[PDB]
């Protein structure tokens, strides 16, 4: 992170009432996922401070709400439908 | 006006330090420093005489200076209540002050918290849950004030003091340890506070999981010239059972509101003592026998089932207890708060785990190596 | 009278969302309504 | 003389454009303007793809 | 005319709210908004003058843009009361100077500052020599009152520029009785 994602998420939060940052990756060398999104978050302490508003992990995940593969899968040239577990295991 | 504190500017010796300033203020006309001044009489000893002559000149100030903060006003209607000894007129006052005095900041929260600390003279739980609500109805905003938060909490805790939830102490104790971190004021008092927190949050039964945040560093400071076995049953709350004349000191020492529901804090210790006795040892045999129940526990055979269909009731732990070997069964649990020592040498788990998973990774891998294909 | 000044920014605010709603409107009208035309001058049917 | 055995260096991204806009528009064809480079001769590139206005065209 | 983005901040700290001259100093900061504002309306129409606020952090509102009167519309309710900072609106404004889009214009700053302003004497002297690397020329101006003796500002002044410098001047501000056309006119000649 830096200092300023919060000031800017909740600069930002007029225009969204759920603004989200997203810590977004340049190099893909993950074990897993990349990119995680984290929305305005109200969770200081069972102190209860003035109310930080460090964005939580707000879990999602790689959708692809349409296929669009016609050039997509035509980029792969790579995989099969792997009829893989060791794969799977090792990972 | 200026003849005002023209005759009343002298106000003791060595008082128009400040005063022979004051009759320059107003010349200069400022406010930024004479809302300071205001601060600085608060400041300086004053027995009000001042201030509960200029509150004219406050309704003036409301009239044609019309851009500060109302801070000062009712800072200083809460310093003029030294010579007036009557609320009453200060509440629609105050209320008036809110009305006619304008600004942007959140000005309806600091007004009804001073209302909440002059509303001790009413005769509580008629007007103190309507306002003190509306409090928290007006703070989900923005809390950035947080003086106003300590406010709440006061009002909150004279809250408490009327009558109803004997551990909403805790949690409002914690809106006091958190309103601002920095206690603010010498150690004595608060830590007569400290103890009395002790109290307070010890005897009366909301919160189950009590023996719970004594790390933190502004309570045990308090607490280090405390009463040394107020410390040590908190530690017998803590810890959770294995101090015997700890948790009987609570029954030698601590007679105030303690036989009403001792026998509860016993029910608690023996709720304790069930995480305790399955956290403490990790190995198995979590068919456990009653023996060690009845025995530490300071229960009998017949109120075994009691003790965890109570537990039932409370829901940290869930047993299959047996009932032909009448052993108290051990199903799953909610641990401890902290075992510093534990969380270094919790690598007998941990790294147990990630070396052995590890391992035997490698090792089916390494059974199933050459069909890498 | 110092709520004057606090009643011409209201008022300005007042004429911005005047203008706005005549942007939303109108502006995007001249699309809309343009397409409906369009519907109906470049080229009948049963309920 | 540009007769040539030419090539156009398309931009996988503009492939996605076209496809995201086409594939849930209006049941007819959609039009725009490129955003690339004519790089050279017997090739051309292409990086960029704006999408266009809903004004009734073809 | 001459080649800038005077930048204009905000004096919207907690020192601007008392009625010495005027009953307000909103008026002294607004109206001299307003007149650099207009200056730069008229002066030329290729200009980026929009706003900088030092109240706590650097929100930048609209944008640096030509026109004025949607900033003239954000002076109201301009609200005056936070932490005063001079150090961070000439270094956003350094970099939202950096974002310029009409390559025509230098980097000018004026800095309405109200208060006894919260900056080291190394921060100073590394902002100063820093638009000396930088090739900036600042109109540092104070409104409301600044303590007797000023240290910021004025060495800033001192150590601002060079190689065709010239702009580093301060007025420094009694809290008098006045009026606020005549606390920004004793800052309208030399900023």
């Amino acid at each position: 992170l830096h200092k300023n994602d919060i000031a800017i998420n909740e600069l930002m939060k007029r225009y969204c009432p759920n603004s989200v940052l997203v810590i977004i990756d340049v190099k893909p060398k993950d074990l897993g996922l990349p990119t995680e999104a984290y929305i305005s978050v109200e969770e200081v302490h069972d102190d209860g401070t003035p109310t930080s508003k460090t964005f939580e992990h707000v879990t999602s995940e790689i959708g692809a709400e349409e296929a669009e593969e016609v050039g997509v899968e035509h980029l792969l040239r790579d995989i099969k439908d792997t009829t893989s577990q060791r794969i799977t295991n090792q990972v | 006006v200026p003849g005002f504190l023209q005759q009343s500017q002298n106000s003791g010796p060595g008082q128009p330090a400040v005063w022979h300033r004051l009759e320059e203020l107003y010349t200069k006309k400022l406010w930024h420093q004479l809302t300071l001044q205001v601060l600085d009489f608060v400041q300086d000893p004053c027995f009000a005489q001042g201030d509960g002559l200029i509150k004219l000149y406050e309704n003036f100030i409301s009239e044609f200076e019309h851009r500060v903060n109302p801070l000062s006003l009712v800072e200083i209607i809460l310093h003029v209540v030294r010579q007036m000894t009557d609320p009453n007129v200060a509440l629609t006052f105050l209320e008036k002050t809110r009305e006619k005095v304008k600004s942007s900041d959140e000005a309806v929260i600091l007004c009804k918290t001073a209302i909440g600390a002059l509303k001790l003279n009413i005769g509580d739980l008629q007007v103190t849950k309507e306002t003190i609500e509306d409090v928290e109805e007006m703070l989900n905003n923005l809390p950035g004030v947080t003086s106003v938060h300590s406010r709440f909490y006061d009002l909150s805790s004279k809250y408490y003091q009327t009558i109803g939830n004997h551990a909403s102490y805790y949690k409002d104790a914690l809106r006091f340890l958190g309103c601002v971190d920095i206690k603010d004021l010498p150690v004595s008092e608060q830590q007569e506070r400290a103890f009395t927190l002790g109290l307070a949050g010890l005897l009366g039964e909301g919160v189950f999981n009590f023996g719970e945040l004594l790390m933190h560093p502004v309570l045990e400071s308090l607490r280090n010239t405390d009463r040394q076995w107020l410390i040590d049953t908190l530690y017998a709350f803590n810890s959770g059972n294995v101090e015997r004349f700890q948790t009987l000191k609570t029954a030698w020492g601590q007679q105030p509101d303690l036989a009403a529901n001792e026998a509860q804090l016993l029910r608690k210790i023996q709720l304790l003592c069930l995480m305790e006795m399955t956290f403490t040892r990790p190995a198995n045999h979590r068919q456990l026998t009653f023996e060690e129940i009845a025995k530490s526990a300071k229960i009998t055979v017949n109120e075994v089932e009691l003790l965890v269909m109570k537990a039932l009731s409370v829901g940290l732990v869930k047993g299959s207890i047996d009932e032909v070997d009448k052993r108290v069964h051990m199903t799953w649990v909610q641990p401890r708060v902290l075992d510093l020592q534990q969380i270094k040498g919790m690598k007998d788990r941990l790294e147990f785990w990630c070396t052995d998973v590890k391992s035997m990774e490698m090792l089916v891998e390494h059974q199933a190596h050459d069909i890498l294909t | 009278r110092t709520r004057l000044l606090d009643s011409e920014i209201k008022i300005m605010k007042s004429e911005v969302l005047r203008v706005t709603h005549e942007l939303q409107a109108m502006k995007d009208k001249i699309k809309e309504n343009s397409e409906k035309i369009k519907v109906n001058k470049t080229l009948v049917s049963n309920v | 003389a540009v007769d040539t055995a030419e090539q156009v260096y398309i931009s996988s991204l503009a492939l996605l454009k076209m496809l995201k806009h086409g594939r849930a528009g209006v049941p007819m064809e959609v039009m725009g303007l490129m955003l690339g480079e004519f790089v050279d001769d017997y090739t051309v590139r292409v990086i960029d793809v704006f999408a266009m206005p809903q004004s009734g065209t073809g | 005319m001459v080649l800038e983005s005077t930048m204009v901040c905000v004096d919207n700290s907690e020192y601007m709210r008392n009625g010495d001259f005027l009953p307000t100093r909103l008026q002294a900061q607004q109206d001299a908004v307003n007149i650099v504002c207009h200056s730069k309306t008229r002066s030329n129409p290729e200009n980026n003058v929009g706003l900088i606020t030092l109240a706590n952090d650097c929100e930048v509102l609209t944008t640096l843009t030509p026109d004025t009167g949607r900033i003239l519309s954000k002076l109201h309710t301009v609200q005056p009361k936070g932490k005063i900072t001079f150090c961070t609106g000439i270094r956003v404004a350094h970099l939202a100077l950096k974002h310029r889009q009409g390559k025509n214009h230098k980097m000018r700053i004026i800095a309405f500052v109200g208060s006894p302003v919260e900056d080291n004497e190394k921060d100073l002297v590394k902002l100063a020599k820093r638009l000396k690397k930088e090739k900036v020329n600042v109109d540092i101006i104070n409104f409301g009152e600044e303590e007797v003796n000023t240290e910021k500002l004025t060495a800033f002044v001192n150590t601002l520029n060079g190689k065709d410098g010239t702009g580093s001047h301060l007025v420094t501000v009694p809290p008098g009785p006045s009026l606020a056309d005549a606390l920004i006119s004793s800052p309208i000649l030399a900023g």
